[PDB]
Order: structure tokens, then C-alpha cells, then sequence
DNA sequence: ATCTTAGGGTTAGGGTTAGGGTTAGGGTTAGGGTTAGGGTTAGGGTTAGGGTTAGGGTTAGGGTTAGGGTTAGGGTTAGGGTTAGGGTTAGGGTTAGGGTTAGGGTTAGGGTTAGGGTTAGGGTTAGGGTTAGGGTTAGGGTGAT
DNA sequence: ATCACCCTAACCCTAACCCTAACCCTAACCCTAACCCTAACCCTAACCCTAACCCTAACCCTAACCCTAACCCTAACCCTAACCCTAACCCTAACCCTAACCCTAACCCTAACCCTAACCCTAACCCTAACCCTAACCCTAAGAT
């Protein structure tokens, strides 16, 4: 496999594909899935790796959306990246202004 | 049906946005503002379900409408 | 009996650590047919789609009651009022 | 019926990796491959527009780079940038 | 040297027919050039959306149809989705 | 009528926006119509602009439109208003617009 | 001597009724190499894209004066503040 | 042919007379004090923002120009879309 | 409330820059021949929707109490408006020069075209861990002596 | 603070249901293959951007008086918060009906591709009219008498 030939879990044969059906171009390089296919890879490890810390946090071993919000909200980078984006079933971080603190 | 979003239903609402005090004017402003999100939303969501030649709207078409009106969900096989 | 703003500040930690929805599933369903109804008749609605709907309204409103609140807090105030909604929902461009 | 296409067989081999005594909802999985998808034609479109605007007709991995330099924020981006870089160099060596 | 692509030609014609007095700045040409071209992408790139959507291999006047209706205004949709129905109605007469 | 946008009634040119359709990658195939159809939404779209603006340099006392008779065009209309609203017409200037509160009393 | 306002009013007035630039065109074509510098080096500039980028900003700015005098008079004020720029960029989503 | 002289502090080339002009544009009576520096502070970011953007666009061309096209595609990408400059 | 005074709005024709009319020319759109694959009919499987029954009990809703936030109004400094003048560099049209983008010529390897081969992952089933749900508890502040 | 008052988190109980481990077979990816052209290389042109000279009066900056918007206390008012208990209604739990979606089978016709073709439209050139600029021109309304 293409994935095993770079180092890979995701898919470097099926991102090509995509990449073709998907209208963007005419031509698709050799290398472009694989570092698209590495770059998405990288993404779902550094969610994965957040989430499931925020899942130890709250002693459950199953990461649901409520532990992929928090850490997204919690990174100042994910948090920018998915800034315009909704995580169905995340609720908010909890925060309360300081103003509205008992005097 | 705009009044069964209660005033209740309103007030938790604000309580997730951290607000301590809430208007009563604000429980009807809120009513305005939902409705206009909602018709813009299912307008863009059936005009996709009319393309598609359907009468059901799909969770993808509400899920290309939100992406359209730049209020992208995750979690909806979009 | 609690001093006016105990509850409400009891209240805000109830939900904002929590995710389940703060609109019964009813009202809101009639509400969204209502709403298509007026756009194209004889409409089906798939249950994700209604609940993909549902989710994307409460997300929407508890984001501006964030903001709404900022402009209430801004003009030296605690309670969110119509002008703080619309001040949020004019610079958000949403309202000229 | 029609066939379904997903990532959860690639979320979970990578849960596995980072985490592996932690599991993954059935709507948390529904989430990471909404990220996927969504990161997925963020990256190509830019790419496609790249290609376009240097009146090229093909996408390399060198408009994928510039593509994750413009999207991604940036820490992420440099740390995308260099896993990225790798598995192209790995690729070569082994044919 | 390159040649440049303009729709220049066309704003003149449609500024004679709608003011056939007033004339047009080389900075305003560039605006009028510069919606031209963003127009054309906004409506092709949801065009081109549609038919992914649908499996449909091509981008028929039914895809800039909806893609009018979703990208357009109320009042300027419904004339734009009529003024683009006539042309193409005409089209397939001649 | 020998060309396409004779035949459609057109000024727009169905003949370059088909072209632009298949070279700008959007779809594997470009229908008939779907030039047509477009080059026909242009042209509205144009001509609409085209008005408002002509209307706009004719309260100038101007002649010739420049970038100043398009914004006011665009920001005093609705729709061109909402179309147009995230787009910055260099040039332009803004709508003459002074808030209540800020008049002598 | 005009009064406190007089003044201002006449400035609005004299600035929203015109297109100009309202910076000049040196200072901020230092200001642009200065920055660009800072991402790389050796690079010239296109006439026009820095004028390009002058209208970008100026516009920008405007707008965020407009937002910016909204909050000020929100809060009961005539004169813009920090505070008031601060909030407008908080609800723009730039924070 | 032989050096380029040390560009530093141009921030303070965008004047408080500069500064007050775009306020009246925006409609903007009295303004504060603390405001011109608060200004040159969110229009330094705006331009890092726009620029290194545009150099990126610049760079993937392998040119050493940037060109008003990159700086439109630029504004494009931060959703500050530019008529009239091409494009 | 009368009266001077400095503002833009205006007119003038000076007078320059620019747009639009104009030429010829270079490339793109149109023509009409062949081509095949998306799409469009057809029937007809079948999934998934709305329909309409039911039993509480969770939750919404009116109307009790005072709490303290919003608001008003007046008084307090002091902050940013406005004036002037002397610099102080921005802006004007210069001038040359070569780093830089790039026409346009040539070749090659990258990529798509095909298919038939294995192999990965969708679609299902199912047993069993993780979350769920209900209770009594320590834990920690809330409101008031 | 010091006192009772609530409540929500903390543990440990046992149960519902969904992860995720499982199998099987489908369809997707992969290594055979010729085959065409996009991109790489190399050139030089040629613009165009940089920096160089020149003068200047536009525009900035710096401090001066003080006009008045900002923000202080306080006091009046009632807006909405908390607390309650009657009661509507949302909620699972449950069933069938069958309209709506879509499988995939035949077959037509649309959109592709091709070269020569003429016709628009790019560009390079040129004059004259719009508009730009600075001369006074009265009108107007700012703001002291
Ligand atoms: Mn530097
Ligand atoms: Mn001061
Ligand atoms: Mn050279
Ligand atoms: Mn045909």
C-alpha cells in the first residue's frame, strides 16, 4: 500500500482519488495525497491526543464531543482553526465574568 | 408555534452564555432573532432538497445550508 | 431564600458544564415545519436533519447571548437588554 | 443501499497510537470525520486555487505546503508542514 | 507581452443601453471588472458544489439556477433567475 | 446570429463564460444552457449596478462614473447592499452617515 | 474660536463626503517593507500592490471606527476608547 | 549596487493627524487619547496578517515581487475582498 | 435675541489629463464531423417517514415577597477640543540601471490512459464493558446571629 | 468570623445499551502497460521597481487655554429575581401504512474532441471634452455683544 510506503495510517490511496473526483485540478502530483494524507493525519492525532486527556479528566476512558470541544476551546490554535465550525453535543467552556462574581 | 420556545427554555439559554440578568423585553427579542435564523437556514436547506429533486429534507442539505450561511456543524455525516 | 443573583449564578454553572439541549424536541420540530411549510408544502424532514437544526440554533443563540452580554457589561450593566442584542448582532454583520 | 465512506477505521488506528487505553464515541467519531472532511477540502481548494492562479494544471505537494501555510495557524502549520515533508521524503526512498 | 482578458466591452455596451449619456472611469471599469469576476466565481463554485452533491457529472443551467436562488438577494434572485430563464428559452428557439 | 450570445440575446459573451466554466475547474462537463444562463445573470447584475450608478454621477453633476457613483450605488440599495456586503470597493468612500447623539443639542 | 464639536463635525462631514486616502503614501509604503521584511527578505514590492494594500487598511480601519463608536455610544459616551475597539474586535471575532 | 538602509519604528508614520482622519471617515466626534496607539497597535496586526499572506502567494509563484494580485488574493483568504486592483 | 467672521458651496475659464473613438491585427469562438458515457427513462424493491393511539411526571406558569440594579440628576475634576507657528518630510517629476519577471524554444519524465490482480474496509452480528440511573453521603458554601 | 441552611458532588451501588471485536465478501486500490503533453530548463528581452538626484509648501507636531464630556455620589424607583403549587403537555414506548427514495436495467443524445475558420476584441495611438484647479464670489451660520 501507498500508506505503508510513507509512514501512514490514513489513506494515500483513496485522498488521491479524492483529489482527482473531487474537481480541483487537472493533474494530481505523486506526493500531494501523501502529504495531504499525512497533514490530515497529523491533525486527527493532535485532536485525538487533546481529547483524550480532557476524557482522563473527567474519568472516562470514552471520549465523546463533550471531550473534543474542550480541547479544541481549550488550544489557542484548534481553536482558531475551528473557529467558524459547531461540535454538535459540546457545550461551552465553562466561563463567568468577573463582574457578575458575588460582591 | 414561535411561543413554544417558552421563557424558560430562553433563560437557560443565557444561563450557558454566562448572563446573570435577563430583560423581559429580551425573551421576545430572542423569538425574533431565532425565527430569522431559522427561515434563512430551512430556505437554504429546502432550495438544496428542490435541486435534489426531493420532498424530504435530508440531514446533509440542513448540514450544506449551515456551511452556506458560514455556521459549519460537525457530527451530522456532513 | 436566596439574595437576588445566587441562583442565577448556580444556574450558569449547571448548564454551561453540561451539553444536552434547553428546547424541548416538540415545540421546536412544530416550529421548524411551520417554518418550511411557508418555503415548500407536502415537506418531510429527516429526524437528523431536524436535530442538526436544533443543535445549530441553540450553539447560534448561546454564542450571542455571549456577546450580548459583553455589550451589557460594556454600558456599566448586569441584565442583557434588546439594544445589547442588536449592538451585538450589527457588528457581527448581521444587521447593517 | 448505497456504500458509506469514512475515516473511523484511520481515527481509531491514530486513537490507538496517542491514547491506547481510550475509546471514541459513535457521535465523537461523527465529529472527527466532519473534521476530516471539512480540513479535507479546506487544504484541496486552496491547493486547486493556487494551481489556478500560477496558471499551472497540476496540484503538487508543494501547493499542498503553501496551501497548509495559509490555512493552518501557526505552530500547527510548522508542525504540519514537517510531518508532511517526512512522509513525501519517506515515500520516495521506498518504492 | 500577454494578453489580458476584460469584460470591459460588454460594461460599455450595457452602460450605453441603461445610461446612454454617462461614461465610466478606467478605476470604475476595474470595480465593474472586479464584480464581474467574483460573481462569475461565486455562482460557478456553488454550481459546481450542487452537482458533487447530486453525483452529476455536469453543471447544467439547473445547477446556476439554484446557485442564483441560494447566492442572490430576494427581489435581485427573482429577476436574475428570470432574466437567465428568457436567455436560455431564446437560446434553444435559435 | 452567428454567435451564442446573439442567439441568446445577449451582450455578455455565452461563448467566453462557457470557456471559463470547463477552464476554471468546476465540473467535468458544462451543460448548454448553463453559459447562457449565467452570462445572462451577469449581464442583469451588471446592468442593475450600471443603473443605480449612472443615476448616482448624474446627482454629481458628473458625466463619467468613477468608483465613488458604484459604492454609493451598492450601499444605498438593499440588495446590492447584503450581495456586496463583505467586498471593498477601492475608491469608494464611505455613505455620508452621522449618528443622533453626536448633533449639537 | 469654535466651540468643542464645531470642528469635528465639519471634519466629518468633510472626510465621509470624499474618497481619498487619509495616510500618507510614504510613511505607510516604510511601514509595509518594514513588515514584509520581518517574512522575508529581498523583496520588492508592485506599485499597485501597495496601494492595494493602503485602500485594505484605510477601509478596515473605517469600519472598525464605525463598530468602534457604536460601543462607544452604547455605553452613553461621544469619545471612542481602548475599550470600545477592544469590544468591537471581541464581537468581529478577531479577539 | 551595494546595501539597503535599516528599516525600523515606521509604526509611528501612520501620525495622530493620519489616525484622526480615519476616524471622521468612520464618523467619529471626540476621540481619546490612549486611541492612536491602540489604532497603530490593530493596524500593525492587520498588515502581518495581510502581508504575510500575500508572501506566501509570492513565494509559492518563485518570484521576489509581490505583485497586487497577491495581496488581493491575500484579502481575499482574510475575507477583505478588493475591487478594482485586479481580479 | 443683533452683529461680525470664517466656513464650503459656487462660479469662472484656465488648462491639463483622460477617456472614448479609431485604426489594424492576433487569437479565440464558431462550424460541423465523429465520438462515447453521463443521464435518463423504465419498473419496482424497501427504506423511512408521519400517524395515532397512552401514563404519568417533568416541566411550564401565574402570583407571592422584597432585593438591589437601573436610572436620574447634580457636581466634580480634567481631558481632548481648538488655536498658532516652525519646522519637517511628504510629494512632486525628474534621472539612470540592472535584478527580475518572463516570452518562447526544446526535451523528458511525470502523469493519465487501460485492466486484472489482490486486499482493504464497508456492512453486519453480537457478547460484555462502560456509562447510566438512584440513593445516601461528606463536602462547602449561603444567608443571616 | 459564628451560626443553621441547602445542595451538588462524591462514592458505591447494579442495569441498560452501544462500543468494538467479530466475520465475510465487495469493491476499491495497486502493479502490469503504452502514450501525450505539462512542466522543467534556458535563454534572452524588457519592463519596472529601486534609488538616485532636484526643490518646496503641504502637513505635522508641540505646547497653550479652557470648554465641557466623563464619571463620581446618591437617591428614587420598580424591574425582574426567588419561591411556590396548579396544571398543561412533552416524552418515551409502542404499533402499522405506504409514499418517497433510489436500485440499476436498457438506450438514447448530449457534451467532448478535432481542425480550419472568420470575427471579435486586445492593444497601441490620437484628440478634445470631461473635470481638475484656484481665482474671487456671495451665502451661511458659528458664537460673541
Ligand atoms: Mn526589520
Ligand atoms: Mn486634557
Ligand atoms: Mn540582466
Ligand atoms: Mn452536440
Amino acid at each position: 500500500t501507498r500508506s505503508s510506503r510513507a509512514g501512514l495510517q490514513f489513506p494515500v490511496g483513496r485522498v488521491h482519488r479524492l483529489l482527482r473526483k473531487g474537481n480541483y485540478s487537472e493533474r494530481v502530483g505523486a506526493g500531494a495525497p501523501v502529504y495531504l494524507a499525512a497533514v490530515l493525519e497529523y491533525l486527527t492525532a493532535e485532536i485525538l491526543e487533546l481529547a483524550g486527556n480532557a476524557a482522563r479528566d473527567n474519568k472516562k476512558t470514552r471520549i465523546i464531543p463533550r471531550h473534543l470541544q474542550l480541547a479544541i476551546r481549550n488550544d489557542e490554535e484548534l481553536n482558531k482553526l475551528l473557529g467558524r465550525v459547531t461540535i454538535a453535543q459540546g457545550g461551552v467552556l465553562p466561563n463567568i465574568q468577573a463582574v457578575l462574581l458575588p460582591k | 408555534n414561535i411561543q413554544g420556545i417558552t421563557k424558560p427554555a430562553i433563560r437557560r439559554l443565557a444561563r450557558r452564555g454566562g448572563v446573570k440578568r435577563i430583560s423581559g423585553l429580551i425573551y421576545e427579542e430572542t423569538r425574533g432573532v431565532l425565527k430569522v435564523f431559522l427561515e434563512n437556514v430551512i430556505r437554504d436547506a429546502v432550495t438544496y432538497t428542490e435541486h435534489a429533486k426531493r420532498k424530504t429534507v435530508t440531514a446533509m442539505d440542513v448540514v450544506y445550508a449551515l456551511k452556506r450561511q458560514g455556521r459549519t456543524l460537525y457530527g451530522f455525516g456532513g | 431564600r436566596y439574595r437576588p443573583g445566587t441562583v442565577a449564578l448556580r444556574e450558569i454553572r449547571r448548564y454551561q458544564k453540561s451539553t444536552e439541549l434547553l428546547i424541548r424536541k416538540l415545540p421546536f420540530q412544530r416550529l421548524v415545519r411551520e417554518i418550511a411549510q411557508d418555503f415548500k408544502t407536502d415537506l418531510r424532514f429527516q429526524s437528523s436533519a431536524v436535530m442538526a437544526l436544533q443543535e445549530a440554533c441553540e450553539a447560534y443563540l448561546v454564542g450571542l447571548f455571549e456577546d450580548t452580554n459583553l455589550c451589557a457589561i460594556h454600558a456599566k450593566r448586569v441584565t442583557i437588554m434588546p439594544k445589547d442584542i442588536q449592538l451585538a448582532r450589527r457588528i457581527r454583520g448581521e444587521r447593517a | 443501499r448505497s456504500r458509506k465512506e469514512s475515516y473511523s477505521v484511520y481515527v481509531y488506528k491514530v486513537l490507538k497510537q496517542v491514547h491506547p487505553d481510550t475509546g471514541i464515541s459513535s457521535k465523537a467519531m461523527g465529529i472527527m470525520n466532519s473534521f476530516v472532511n471539512d480540513i479535507f477540502e479546506r487544504i484541496a481548494g486552496e491547493a486547486s486555487r493556487l494551481a489556478h492562479y500560477n496558471k499551472r494544471s497540476t496540484i503538487t505537494s508543494r501547493e499542498i505546503q503553501t496551501a497548509v501555510r495559509l490555512l493552518l495557524p501557526g505552530e500547527l502549520a510548522k508542525h504540519a508542514v514537517s510531518e508532511g515533508t517526512k512522509a513525501v521524503t519517506k515515500y520516495t526512498s521506498a518504492k
